[PDB]
RNA sequence: AAGGAGGUAAAAAUGG
RNA sequence: AAACUUGAGUGCAGAAGAGGAAAGUGGAAUUCCAUGUGUAGCGGUGAAAUGCGCAGAGAUAUGGAGGAACACCAGUGGCGAAGGCGACUUUCUGGUCUGUAACUGACGCUGAUGUGCGAAAGCGUGGGGAUCAAACAGGAUUAGAUACCCUGGUAGUCCACGCCGUAAACGAUGAGUGCUAAGUGUUAGGGGGCCCCUUAGUGCUGCAGCUAACGCAUUAAGCACUCCGCCUGGGGAGUA
């Protein structure tokens, strides 16, 4: 899985790096491509606003079926492949009528292998089924927070949510966050948990790697001017010199809490992170 | 003194024959022990793999 | 190689749908080239102790052979996915 | 396993004569027998029988008691061992108990006692001391 | 190995019918025996105990190779080809 | 009746 | 060079087993969370205090979350080379014992150097985290108390994969082989009439013999042979 490099340079000391053997086509389905210009942090007004994005390699979107709603007709996982868009792989799988789709790839999924959606599917993994008919206790991702609209829960690599109980309107779930949370009974998921579980594990092991990636460089508050930064100016180097950490817009950022109050899923929510 | 099993001559005993392991149980449900059953070593086993086979299977309590 | 399969069904199952169910699990453990020798019922029994808050249960027995336990691991498989059987168990012999 | 038969045949004779037993069951070979009969013929041991059995026979040994029950055997030593070979020449032969005793010899003319081996001027591998 | 597949062995590498007791029959069916452990532990890996039966065996059928190779060399190397075990 | 082995409680101020 | 079957293996018929690896299921109990009833204690000790609790603690009832270990059986019982192995079920797999006498015909024993396993703690990566608990904080005892005791409590204790390679890793008793009185248990078998004989273990008692003595004594620490490892006064030192 983790292939680890010899240290021929001291940017490849250390470095690690996934050894794609899950990857069985290299190549994506021309059909469910679209282009994805790069916005480098930039809105709509043409100002930065958020840092370090930028450059990076150009990239493909990948069509990705997150809603699942073709229902009652098999679909046979015909490759699975690299997305440079999310963390997770993709797997293309082709249905009995000849729709191809994308869907993400979770762990265990092998080529040639079938899954299928609704109601009546069985619960085995690449299966999406709403919340109603999933069992307790299954691990679960790629969640619906609104029915219809589409996977919007544990779609990361290695992400996946455990199904805890069904009041009556809706089905409690423990998130990867540790958040216990209530999500309508008539979402749907995707069961077991998304592939690539060492994801997290590579060592990028040299700063153009992460420029590759689209990270520009985080310049740290302290080694500012006073104009730029609270924590900027000082003669030498300084420690914080004020009761908190303070963001680059002067506000709090060590344990101050921005969730917003008065929210709708506020009741919705069990026990936090 | 003489073994309820080597004495009729059983030679296989049946996790469902609840009537059976019900003379080896105690009243609380613990299984009595061979020195006290009679019963051999060989048998012995025998009949607490089958009590224990019943209790999962709930045929027999645990408590 | 031989197999009992013995299985708890709960005691809250309507007739029709308890019959559909063992019909369906006895099905499943002969698909696999396993040929099932003899299915019974041992009707509604109390049990020594509540599972699943039920003091009572429809017991089923099965009987079958297979060179393989493909049978047996479905069956098995789909026992713990089923909220209708409470407790199930599989001896060699 | 077995590596010494000679040394076993001394020492279930030494083991029998500790315990006083009458007579001595061992399995039979040609230097055994020869051990055996000069035994007798110098007096330690009362009989010697051979079962030509199969599995290489037997030899059963009659151990001998003198007046008082006396042990007509005082010891058995095996000289020449596997892990050390023992010979001596004719001029070197040794006497066991000043003479009051016997050494087992293997010779060119077959095995014999010491004193057979001083007489004929011949040497030879030295099995054992009896006295 | 099962039995069945024993008497299929000591009958295809029999000196002679009735021969069970022959060095090509003994390591031929230790061979098969060390194949099937091999097998084994190529899933569970960690059967250090069942490994020592393994390593038994293999020294077993080292001897007998040693012994037949001593006594008569084609056969030896009959038998070595005819069971790719060098 | 007297000796050998295993388990197993309940108690406890400090200094000679 | 040629023969033999007694040793050593193999075949055939049987036996028991917490032997190992991987998945799955289950009851008790502890902790935590939510809720109803309920009042001023709980807990703890030699005695106390810290601590928890008037925000409603502790107790009690119900439900849920999660981790770890498997009450009785259980036994000088069993298995394994040793370490070790104790809920149950399935799959794969190792070893051992009994009888038979086809089968090979000495093919055996030991084993330096080597190559593997190896309790617990410990280390790395990633998980997990109930209980217990180094470190640590507070209380008590005390002349003092970096402790024993009390209240908490982190690593760790658990899992996977690597690493380490050490223990009073002990029977303080190397392996193999044969021989030398007996009595009596228990485990798994076999043969002959509850009894007798017998094989392999596991215990106790006890001759001859051995031993400085204690003791060992067919499971030798007796009598012998083979091979290996190891010792040569106490410290220094398992150090440089
Ligand atoms: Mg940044
Ligand atoms: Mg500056
Ligand atoms: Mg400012
Ligand atoms: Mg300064
Ligand atoms: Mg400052
Ligand atoms: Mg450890
Ligand atoms: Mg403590
Ligand atoms: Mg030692
Ligand atoms: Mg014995």
């Amino acid at each position: 899985a983790i292939k680890k490099y010899k240290p021929i340079t001291n940017g490849r000391r250390n470095m690690t790096s996934l050894d794609f053997a899950e990857i069985t086509k290299t190549t994506p389905e021309k059909s469910l491509l679209k282009p994805l210009p790069k916005k480098a942090g930039r809105n709509n007004q043409g100002k930065l606003t958020v840092r370090h994005h930028g450059g990076g390699h150009k990239r493909q979107y990948r069509v990705i079926d997150f809603k699942r709603n073709k229902d009652g007709i098999n679909a046979k996982v015909d490759s699975i492949q690299y997305d440079p868009n999310r963390s997770a792989n993709i797997a293309l799988v082709v249905y009995a009528d000849g729709e191809k789709r994308y869907i993400i790839a979770p762990k265990g999924l092998e080529v040639g292998q079938i899954v299928e959606s609704g109601a009546e599917a069985d619960i085995k993994v690449g299966n999406a089924l709403p919340l109603q008919n999933i069992p307790v206790g299954t691990v679960v991702h790629n969640i619906e927070l609104k029915p219809g609209k589409g996977g919007q829960i544990a779609r990361s690599a290695g992400a996946s949510a455990q199904v805890l109980g069904k009041e009556g309107k809706y089905v409690l779930i423990r998130l990867r966050s540790g958040e216990v949370r209530m999500i309508l009974s008539t979402c749907r998921a995707t069961i077991g948990q998304v592939g690539n579980l060492q994801h997290e594990l590579v060592n990028v092991g040299k700063a153009g790697r992460s420029r590759w990636k689209g990270i520009r460089p985080t310049v740290r508050g302290s080694v500012m001017n006073p104009n730029d930064h609270p924590h900027g100016g000082g003669e030498g180097r300084a420690p914080i010199g004020r009761p908190s950490p303070m963001s680059p817009w002067g506000k709090p950022t060590l344990g101050k809490k921005t969730r917003r109050g008065k929210k709708s899923s506020d009741k919705l929510i069990v026990r936090g992170r | 003194k003489v073994c309820y099993f080597t004495a009729n001559g059983i030679t296989h005993i049946d996790y469902k024959d609840t009537e059976l392991l019900k003379r080896f149980i105690s009243e609380r449900g613990k299984i009595l022990p061979r020195r006290v059953t009679g019963t051999s070593a060989k048998y012995q086993r025998m009949l607490t793999t089958a009590i224990k086979r019943s209790r999962h299977m709930a045929l027999l309590p645990y408590v | 190689r031989t197999y009992e399969v013995m299985y708890i069904v709960r005691p809250n199952i309507e007739e029709d749908a308890k019959k559909a169910l063992v019909e369906r699990f006895n099905g499943i453990l002969a698909t696999e080239g396993a040929e099932v020798l003899e299915a019974k019922d041992w009707g509604k029994r109390r049990l020594a102790y509540e599972i699943n808050d039920f003091k009572d249960g429809f017991y089923n027995i099965v009987r079958v052979k297979s060179d393989n336990n493909k049978a047996t691991d479905e069956f098995q498989r789909l026992a713990k996915i089923s909220d209708d059987i409470i407790r199930y168990m599989v001896i060699r012999e | 396993t077995m590596t010494d038969p000679i040394a076993d045949m001394l020492t279930r004779v030494r083991n029998a004569n500790m315990v006083r037993h009458e007579k001595l069951e061992l399995p039979a070979s040609n230097i055994k027998k020869e051990i055996a009969e000069i035994l007798k013929s110098e007096g330690f041991i009362k009989n010697v029988e051979y079962v030509e059995d199969d599995k290489q026979g037997v030899l059963r040994l009659f151990l001998k008691y003198g007046q008082n029950d006396e042990r007509v055997i005082t010891g058995l030593k095996r000289i020449s061992k596997p892990g050390l070979r023992v010979y001596a020449k004719a001029s070197e032969m040794p006497k066991v108990l000043n003479g009051l005793g016997i050494a087992l010899v293997s010779t060119s003319e077959g095995v014999i006692t010491d004193k057979e081996a001083r007489k004929r001027n011949v040497g030879g591998e030295i099995i054992a001391y009896v006295w | 190995i099962s039995q069945e597949r024993k008497n299929e062995i000591i009958k295809e590498y029999r000196v002679h019918e009735t021969d069970t007791g022959s060095p090509e029959v003994q390591i031929a069916v230790l061979t098969a025996e060390i194949n099937a452990v091999n097998e084994h532990l190529r899933t569970h890996k960690k059967d250090h105990h069942s490994r020592r039966g393994l390593l038994k065996m293999v020294g077993r059928r080292r001897h007998l190779l040693n012994y037949l190779r001593s006594k008569d060399i084609q056969r030896y190397r009959e038998l070595i080809k005819s069971l790719g075990i060098r």
